[PDB]
């Protein structure tokens, strides 16, 4: 009785390496209306 | 030909140089309206955008 062993073979193939990064969403043009005069 | 005095030539030349200084004041102020980068290198991101 020889040792019987489950054996898998390896094969070369391409693999991609994605990542995941958190972050906010800032707008493209966000102006802000500050006045330039003095009054009501 | 000295049809006008040297005194009121030196006054006019002083007025010309003083007005040229007062217009190059406005010329460098227009140079300050546009923003020139003071040194060279990797610029980051804009802190304020168009219209702010």
């Amino acid at each position: 009785q020889t040792p019987e062993v489950g054996i898998v073979t390896l094969e070369a193939q391409t693999v991609t390496l994605n990542t995941e990064l958190p972050g906010r969403t800032n707008a493209f043009r966000i102006a802000e209306v500050r006045p330039q005069v003095n009054g009501i | 030909d000295q049809a006008v005095s040297k005194q009121q030539y030196a006054d006019a030349n002083a007025a010309y140089l003083q007005s040229k200084a007062a217009v190059e004041q406005a010329r460098i102020n227009l140079r300050y309206t546009k923003v020139l980068s003071p040194i060279s290198g990797r610029i980051g991101r804009s802190a304020v955008t168009e219209g702010a």
